[PDB]
């Protein structure tokens, strides 16, 4: 008997980050009576994406749910899939200025929360903890740090050290941890609120020589970032969950099929113990 | 077997065929082509018909997404015929032109992974 | 320095001792002294105590149990809505997204449970295809706890799980599951850290408890207390909880 399609565009079909969306995906489809089709170019390309996108959109699937390559240039084929009766979800990257039916990604201000958690647990609810950020006006880095700093101003008496970032030219991470650690001589923490930001405030923690002086909590698992976690440097890690995302996107679509009609996903934590 | 690979071609052929015809039709006008074009699209419709009535559990998903992006490559010539017969310009017609030349290849690449799928013991 | 009062519970209960140490915290980062049982009031639970007391412009804060009653400055407890979910996470860690799940309720409109179900169910329903059966609870007339967990598991077949709002709800799911002989093909979770619900955990008959964060009460009453001391509100303020299952009883 013939089950519903559920057309899957990631961002590279081969990274291992969309295959466990993938996994997720087919988790969810298979509790809900559907099948996944899992496609994706080999390079990320604006272009072959939209293409994948134009003909999941003509084999009339039940649903797709897409990744964004480029913001702006995939508002007019959901739209148009949309208008064709087919749902459409966005993971990990939104087109927001769409009638994308939901988007499914990362809760930032949760993930802010989770690193404030965790900082909390690593040098306890007294001292001075500074903010390393790469991107001073990018909104998931804004609600990285709005989250964390609620949670900080309401579960411990964490003096945050405010650093203008402007010298250092707009900031690479090394020159502004520099100016953050040379100008105060008592910061017990850094919450870098990107994956570059944390490499380059390890390596500034590590050249200044104060490592395990200053506790770092970062974002995304790149492999310094992992290295760091094993070798004391980096004390933890905010992960997105990939498969969950998989997971929720398909739920969602099956939700719209069947009527039943959200929507950002938890993070993990990764601290020496399960860097594994 | 090579009766299930064979009628794939056929519908593959029918295809191109329909879309060529279709071209010329817009194009040049001649009223044989439009016709033609017509004939082809029933012709594929009609042999992926018969696929579909002894379909594999794997091949029906591969069948049913051919089936219905020929319906869009219908549906989409069709508009370019409707807007080019009450005479409006090549630029109120590009898009759903190419749109039925680009749906027409999706035909094709679903026709090939039904093709290779029918290579099985 | 500012002094404080501490009206506990009584002090007879490790919870209470868990306040004190949160409380004494903050109050040495804070500049302040704690007197567990002036300049401040953390109160266990009352209205017009607290509203001359309050009279006096001397702020008191409740801790555990609402007196919502009162002009006291705030309330100190658990968010239950939070906890229901976490209660769902952890269920979902215990069997997966598929498969059926029940719940104990034993007070169908006593709020703390209401929360932690809606807190539970919203969860269940946003991340996973657990079902959720229902049971009428009207012929364990209202309902007790051994009796209504007896029903759930001999008029369906395969409830994977029992969701327990209150902690003698988990004490009875448990007795019942142990009774019935379904130990360990029915996982448990529930509140609270009663000497039995840490035994069960123990011994595998409960999957996990929803705990309280007492410390952190305590540390955020002396933190509420001072803010309005100094005047520097900011200024309710729901705590998190924690999990207890077998791994960390010790």
């Amino acid at each position: 008997p013939i089950k519903p399609k559920i057309v899957l565009i990631s961002h590279i079909k081969t990274n291992p980050y969309w295959l466990d969306i993938k996994a997720g995906a087919e988790r969810a489809a298979k509790e809900r009576g559907a099948v996944v089709e899992f496609l994706g170019p080999t390079t990320a390309s604006t272009e072959d994406g939209l293409k994948l996108f134009d003909m999941a959109t003509s084999a009339k699937v039940s649903g797709i749910i897409t990744y964004v390559q480029e913001e702006g240039q995939y508002k007019k084929k959901i739209n148009s899939a949309m208008e064709k009766g087919i749902p459409v979800v966005t993971i990990a990257s939104d087109e927001e200025d769409s009638n994308r039916i939901a988007y499914v990604g990362t809760d930032n201000v949760l993930a802010g929360q989770v690193a404030g958690k965790e900082m909390v647990k690593q040098i306890g609810t007294s001292g001075n903890v500074a903010i390393v950020m790469g991107g001073k006006n990018v909104k998931n880095q804004k609600e990285r740090v709005e989250g964390f700093t609620q949670y900080i101003k309401s579960n411990s008496n964490l003096k945050i050290v405010d650093t203008d970032s402007s010298d250092a030219m707009l900031l690479e991470a090394e020159i502004i941890t520099r100016k953050i650690l040379n100008r105060n001589d008592n910061i017990n923490a850094l919450f870098c609120t990107s994956a570059l930001d944390g490499i380059g405030a390890a390596r500034a923690v590590k050249d200044l020589n104060y490592k395990d002086r200053v506790k770092i909590i970062c974002f995304d698992d790149l492999d310094d970032t992992l290295s760091n976690i094993r070798n004391g440097l980096v004390s933890a890690t905010i992960v997105q969950k990939s498969n969950e995302m998989g997971y929720r996107a398909v739920n969602i679509i099956m939700d719209k099929i069947e009527g039943k009609s959200k929507s950002l996903i938890d993070v993990n934590v990764i601290n020496k113990s399960d860097v594994d | 077997m090579l009766n299930n690979m064979l009628i794939t071609n056929e519908i593959k052929q029918h295809v191109d065929s329909s879309l060529d015809n279709f071209n010329q039709y817009i194009l040049n006008g001649t009223p044989s082509k439009k016709e033609s074009y017509n004939n082809e699209v029933i012709l594929a419709k009609q042999k992926i018909g018969n696929l579909k009535k002894n379909s594999d559990d794997v091949n029906q998903y591969i069948l049913r997404d051919l089936d219905n992006t020929l319906d869009s490559y219908i549906e989409s010539s069709k508009n370019t015929i409707s807007a080019y017969e009450n005479k409006e310009g090549y630029v109120f017609y590009y898009d759903d032109f190419v749109a039925a030349k680009n749906i027409a290849s999706y035909c094709d690449a679903y026709a090939s992974t039904l093709m290779q799928n029918f290579l099985e013991a």
